[PDB]
C-alpha cells in the first residue's frame, strides 16, 4: 500500500473540460442576470487550457441541450484522457442548478458519469466545479477568541 | 457584490 | 480490485450547504476569481484537493464590503468541496 500513490496523468490528452455558462433566465423564473459571470468563463478557460485541457464552453443553453450536451460528452471515449472537468456558472438552491429555462438536479448530471454509465472514466478524477447559490442562508463573520 |  | 462505480468524484462547491455564494460583476464571482488565482500559481505543482483548500482560506477571508442592504454589510463564504478520490492529484506539465 503506497501512502503517496498519485492517479496516473500521462495519458495522450489531459482531457474535456465543459463549462455551462448561465448568464440571463427566462423571464417567469424571475431571476435576475448574473453580470460577471462571462469574466469567470474566460478566467476559467485560461487556467484550464494552460494546464492542458481541451475547454468547451456553452452558453445559456435551456435544460433539454444542456442535458443533451452533458450525454453527448459522457458516451465519447475518454480512453486516451487524464481525466474530466465540468463546470457550472448559475443561479442555485438545494441541491440544483439553473439552466435557462428549469432548474437541473445536480444529480442527474453527475449520474452520467458514474462507472457504470461511462466505462472509458473508470478510475480516472471527474470533476465537478460548480458556482450557484446552495439556499437563502447569508453566512455571517466570526472572530477566534 | 451580487448574491447566486 | 474492482472500483465502486461511486468512485473518484470530486464536487468542488463555491460556497457550503444552504448559503448564497457571491459574485462581483465586473470580476467575477470570489469562488472563481479565488481558484483561477490558486490555479494560476500553483495549479502545474500542488496536489488539487490541497489547492482547493487554500481557496477555502481565501473566499473565507472575503466579505460583502459594500451592500444598498445595511444588514448584509460584512456577510461572507466557505467554499465546500467533497473527495471521493482514491488517490493523489496533480496536474504537472504534459
Amino acid at each position: 500500500f503506497d501512502p503517496a500513490e498519485k492517479y496516473k496523468m500521462d495519458h495522450r490528452r489531459r482531457g474535456i473540460a465543459l463549462i455551462f455558462n448561465h448568464e440571463r433566465f427566462f423571464w417567469h423564473l424571475t431571476l435576475p442576470e448574473r453580470r460577471g459571470t462571462c469574466a469567470d468563463r474566460d478566467n476559467l478557460t485560461r487556467r484550464f487550457s494552460d494546464l492542458g485541457f481541451e475547454v468547451k464552453c456553452f452558453n445559456d443553453l435551456k435544460a433539454e441541450e444542456l442535458l443533451l450536451k452533458i450525454h453527448e460528452v459522457s458516451t465519447v471515449s475518454h480512453a486516451d484522457a487524464d481525466c474530466f472537468v465540468c463546470v457550472f456558472l448559475s443561479h442555485g438552491e438545494g441541491n440544483h442548478i439553473y439552466a435557462y429555462d428549469a432548474k437541473i438536479e445536480i444529480q442527474t448530471l453527475t449520474g452520467l458519469f458514474k462507472g457504470d454509465k461511462c466505462h472509458s472514466l473508470v478510475g480516472k478524477p471527474k470533476i465537478f466545479i460548480i458556482q450557484a447559490c446552495r439556499g437563502n442562508q447569508h453566512d455571517v463573520p466570526v472572530i477566534p477568541l | 457584490v451580487e448574491i447566486x | 480490485y474492482t472500483l465502486p462505480a461511486g468512485a473518484d468524484f470530486l464536487m468542488c462547491y463555491s460556497v457550503a450547504e444552504g448559503y448564497y455564494s457571491h459574485r462581483e460583476t465586473v470580476n467575477g464571482s470570489w469562488y472563481i476569481q479565488d481558484l483561477c488565482e490558486m490555479l494560476g500559481k500553483y495549479g502545474s505543482s500542488l496536489e488539487f484537493t490541497e489547492l482547493l483548500t487554500l481557496v477555502n482560506r481565501k473566499v473565507s477571508q472575503r466579505r460583502v464590503d459594500f451592500c444598498k442592504d445595511p444588514s448584509a454589510i460584512g456577510k461572507k463564504q466557505v467554499p465546500c468541496f467533497a473527495s471521493m478520490l482514491t488517490k493523489k492529484l496533480h496536474f504537472f506539465p504534459k
